[PDB]
């Protein structure tokens, strides 16, 4: 299995753990859901 | 620390700043904090000599060793180092010009650091029963 | 109407229920040291931004009158607090504490000055412990920034780019010995806070000023009491759940918090230079084109402390409003009882109690709340003997044991028709039922 | 942060081949040579195979370029069970 | 906003600049709802927004409270009606 | 724009505020309207 | 095109910030209102 996927400039939202590791992401830009959570920047944005 | 891989060196908080570092030559990793900074509260009175001065959240230790030594008389109150006034948080104004914070009053006869109570009970000595 | 008589549910037993209110009379003291924020120690910052003039001097004396407006409210909130009251010099709270079987020891710190700091009541101690960022909060804060703590603290990193909140001109501990004097004036000879009378003769005039009759007051007096206290104690275990007098509180200190990290924050917009860090630039450029960029830098900072500034004034305008609601239920609602419905919080009001909050006051508001109802029929007003009329005060007219009696409108108690609870007309009105026999 | 990232929500091409003793000319044609454009983001199965219960990794080796004809340098990855080679060559590429 | 209409409306125009008036969390008619509650509770029994007494008998003994006897008060019942919905139609031609 | 960093996420923030307090307000005035008010069942808009 | 639109965001963000202290101010205004207006409610139409 060698599974591809193009690559572009993307503005990310990256979580780091307390040792460094990038646990989470978010491509902002890709659904409504993403820009919430880029916006607030958390992963689970609060009930509004 | 132990958070550095082979290739990492810096530690970064999230606004970009550089906040720690692992030295590329001992290998040893330091935390990096600011320099302290901070304000002088200067009490004044019109009918004074000089100033007394209040170092805000600051032990006399800190302000001695680490800010600049100096000849006046010092104490730490509640509210930080306190120069050229007597401790006299025992004694109690009802009105004050020079309000320090927390119920702390600086007075003029040398300055005082003297506790602010603006009110009191009207008592009586009357039975409660 | 059948007759001249109306349906009516009238309470045939009731409870007291206690509601808290939160009012927001003070806020944190927030000061800025413009050229620190701007420039912080940068020589080339520090040039450009004398170029600027009064703008930091107008920055300053902008947020030195709204801190002089707070520290100005505050004492006339703390002067309203104490105002009439006097107390017996023979008061010891750690035995006088509970009068006519209501309880106040969890209201009541210890009085005097000979116990130092410790005039906080238990239920303020209870509603402080749940706020980090009380005055004394702020001030342990601030000691810790020269701690040698590898924790970075946003409180250290706000106070040595300028941003630092200043305690309070009265602290808390003394508010709160204020409110305990407010408290105990009530409950004890000379009453200085209760009308002059025993509490729980003012309680007990209350309610029957709501239209319960006397009677049934008097004979149910440790029902009363203890539905007094049993409503304060609902008040401070409702503390320990979520609860909107609480958040309220909280709202206070997370909205300043989120404030000050936003300015703050600003320190990092490049505002279309560069770079955000002074540093950058002056180890990038020249003088002349680092003086371009830096410019860009105090532009855009002294843009963020004026819409902080105006945002600030606005925001210190509802604490003053507030803090004048404040003051006004303490003399309506506390000290006195003002004839005004729902002032003092909804439903029948009794009577309220006041102890001190982080950043304001919590008021409670004890209310006569009817638990069960009795449909009757009643009539507004009766026409009697040379048709003179006659209206009831605060009351209805009833058939009872087939009799013209009364009753109070907010208990169902029967009781004779007299002069105490009828207001006479020299002639009836329209539609006033006709009852000759009467009188 | 902005980075070189794949786009949330599209979709991988699994492109990896697998064959015995024929290649089929169509392998080497669109959809399977694709265009770079500003790069690719790669998933791969890492093939664990045993021989007399000694374990070995294979997976699809990938070429990298623009003609892959010896006027121009070819990008190849090729793994050697558990050593990534990585040459950037002249390399007179093969039609298949 | 999205209508054919020749005549641009300047709200639209504002919406398309993101410049928006949203709606508020009540409707007007919910508040027209509280507000023809308010006033009902105040004409039938049990009167809980007039004292707990008939409207009539609460607008006589407000104006017995200004120092008015009853006597003349009570027998005027039908002018003081008449009055108060007059100064009630009055205020209504007033909006003309 | 994006280059200026948070300016509008602070004049966001700032509306939602302030529409916070409307919003919060006609609740209050909805409640002070409502507050202790009974009728009876029996009430209809074209007898009484 | 940079320099030309810089001055644009300057003066639109300006623009921006004046419009929102104009609203914080308005909307004080507002509050101070409901609060009369609930006022009367209570101690003018409830009771007098
Ligand atoms: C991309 C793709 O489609 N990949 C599949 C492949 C091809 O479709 C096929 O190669 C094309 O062929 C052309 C171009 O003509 O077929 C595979 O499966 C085969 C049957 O389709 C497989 O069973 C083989 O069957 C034999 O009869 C024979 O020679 O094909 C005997 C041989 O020993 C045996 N190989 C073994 C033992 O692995 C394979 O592998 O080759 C599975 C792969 O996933
Ligand atoms: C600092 O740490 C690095 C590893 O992160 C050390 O580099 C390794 O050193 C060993 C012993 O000489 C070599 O076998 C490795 O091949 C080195 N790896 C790399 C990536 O260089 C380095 O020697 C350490 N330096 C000090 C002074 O402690
Ligand atoms: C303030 O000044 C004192 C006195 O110079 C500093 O004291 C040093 O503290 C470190 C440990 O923190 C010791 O290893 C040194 O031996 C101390 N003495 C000297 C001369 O360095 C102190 O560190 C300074 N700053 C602070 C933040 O306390
Ligand atoms: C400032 O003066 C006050 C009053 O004398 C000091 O507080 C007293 O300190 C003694 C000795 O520590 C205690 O026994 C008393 O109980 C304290 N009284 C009170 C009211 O706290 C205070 O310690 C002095 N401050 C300094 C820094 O010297
Ligand atoms: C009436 O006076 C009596 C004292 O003669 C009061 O009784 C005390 O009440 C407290 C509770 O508040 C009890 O703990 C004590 O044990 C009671 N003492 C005695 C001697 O009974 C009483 O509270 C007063 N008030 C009322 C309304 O009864
Ligand atoms: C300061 O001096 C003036 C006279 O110059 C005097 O009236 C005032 O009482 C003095 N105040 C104090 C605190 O000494
Ligand atoms: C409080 O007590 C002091 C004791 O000296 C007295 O001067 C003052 O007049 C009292 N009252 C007030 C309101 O300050
Ligand atoms: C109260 O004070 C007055 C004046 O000193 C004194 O005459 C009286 O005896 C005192 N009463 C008590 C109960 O101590
Ligand atoms: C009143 O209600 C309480 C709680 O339901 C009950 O304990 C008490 O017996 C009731 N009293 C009367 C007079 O109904
Ligand atoms: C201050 O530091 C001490 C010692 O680490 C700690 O016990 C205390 O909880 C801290 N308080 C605050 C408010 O940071």
């Amino acid at each position: 299995q060698y599974w591809v996927t193009p690559l572009s400039k993307r503005q990310y939202l990256l979580k780091f753990d307390n040792r460094g590791v990038i646990t989470n992401a978010v491509d902002c830009s890709s659904s409504f859901f993403s820009e919430i959570q880029c916006k607030t920047k958390s992963l689970l944005p609060n009930t509004g | 620390a132990v958070y550095y891989n082979s290739w990492q060196n810096l530690l970064y908080d999230s606004n970009g700043n550089i906040i720690g570092f692992k030295d590329f030559v001992t290998n040893k990793t330091y935390n990096i904090f600011p320099c302290y900074a901070g304000r002088v509260s200067a009490a004044f009175h019109q009918n004074a000599s000089s100033l007394a001065l209040l170092y805000r959240n600051l032990k006399c230790s800190y302000v001695l060793n680490n800010i600049s030594l100096t000849t006046q008389p010092y104490f730490d109150s509640y509210l930080g180092c306190v120069f050229n006034a007597d401790n006299l948080t025992d004694y109690s104004v009802s009105s004050c010009a020079l309000r320090m914070g927390s119920g702390f009053c600086v007075d003029y006869n040398s300055y005082r650091f003297v506790t602010f109570e603006p009110f009191n009970v009207s008592f009586v000595n009357d039975s409660i029963e | 109407s059948v007759g001249g008589l109306y349906e009516i549910k009238i309470p045939t037993n009731f409870t007291i229920v206690g509601q808290e209110e939160f009012i927001q009379t003070n806020s944190p003291k927030v000061t800025i040291d413009c050229s620190l924020f701007v420039c912080s120690n940068y020589a080339a910052c520090h040039d450009l931004l004398s170029e600027y003039g009064t703008f930091c001097d107008n920055i300053n004396s902008i947020l030195d009158e709204v801190n002089g407006l707070l520290d100005t409210t505050q004492l006339h909130v703390a002067d309203t607090l104490m105002q009439g009251v006097t107390l017996s010099s023979n008061l010891n709270t750690n035995l006088h504490f509970d009068v006519d079987n209501i309880n106040f020891k969890s209201l009541v710190g210890c009085l005097g000055p000979h116990c130092g700091s410790s005039s906080r009541s238990f239920f303020e101690d209870l509603l402080f412990d749940k706020v980090k960022l009380s005055d004394v909060g702020f001030v342990e804060a601030y000691n810790n920034c020269t701690g040698g703590s590898e924790i970075r603290d946003l409180l250290c990193v706000q106070s040595f780019n300028g941003i630092k909140v200043l305690p309070p001109i009265l602290s808390e501990s003394q508010i709160s010995g204020y409110t305990t004097a407010a408290t105990v004036a009530a409950m004890f000879p000379p009453w200085s806070a209760a009308a002059g009378i025993p509490f729980s003769l003012n309680v007990q005039y209350r309610i029957n000023g709501l239209g319960v009759t006397m009677d049934v007051l008097n004979k149910n007096q440790k029902l009363i009491a203890t539905a007094f206290n049993n409503a304060l104690l609902s008040i401070q275990n409702g503390f320990s759940a979520p609860n909107s007098a609480l958040a309220k509180i909280q709202s206070v200190v997370n909205s300043n918090a989120q404030a000050l990290n936003s300015l703050l924050q600003q320190l990092f917009n490049k505002f279309g230079a560069i770079s955000s860090s002074l540093q950058e630039i002056l180890s990038r450029l020249d003088p002349p084109e680092a003086q371009v960029q830096i410019d860009r830098l105090i532009n855009g900072r002294l843009t963020a402390l004026n819409a902080y500034v105006s945002q600030q004034l606005s925001d210190i305008s509802l604490v003053k409003f507030g803090a004048a609601l404040a003051m006004e239920k303490v003399n309506e609602c506390v000290k006195s009882q003002s004839p005004r419905i729902n002032f003092c919080g909804n439903g029948n009001h009794i009577l309220s109690l006041v102890q001190n909050a982080p950043y304001g006051l919590l008021f409670m508001h004890f209310s006569y709340k009817p638990i069960s109802f009795k449909t009757v029929l009643v009539s507004p007003g009766l026409c009697i003997s040379g048709d003179v009329g006659i209206a009831p005060k605060q009351g209805y007219f009833i058939k009872h044991n087939d009799h013209w009696m009364f009753t109070g409108s907010s208990y169902y108690y029967p009781e004779p028709i007299s002069d105490k609870n009828v207001v006479f007309m020299n002639t009836c009105s329209v539609n006033f039922t006709k009852a000759p026999l009467v009188y | 942060f902005t980075g070189y990232f794949p786009k949330s929500g599209a979709n991988f091409r699994d492109l990896s081949l697998k064959g015995t003793t024929y290649l089929s000319t169509l392998w080497y044609q669109k959809p399977f040579l694709s265009d770079f454009n500003n790069g690719i983001f790669s998933r791969v199965k890492n093939t664990k195979l045993y021989v007399n219960k000694t374990l070995y990794s294979e997976f699809s080796t990938i070429v990298i370029g623009s003609v892959f004809i010896n006027n121009s340098y070819t990008i190849v990855v090729q793994p050697h069970n558990g050593v990534l080679e990585i040459t950037a060559c002249q390399y007179t590429m093969c039609e298949y």
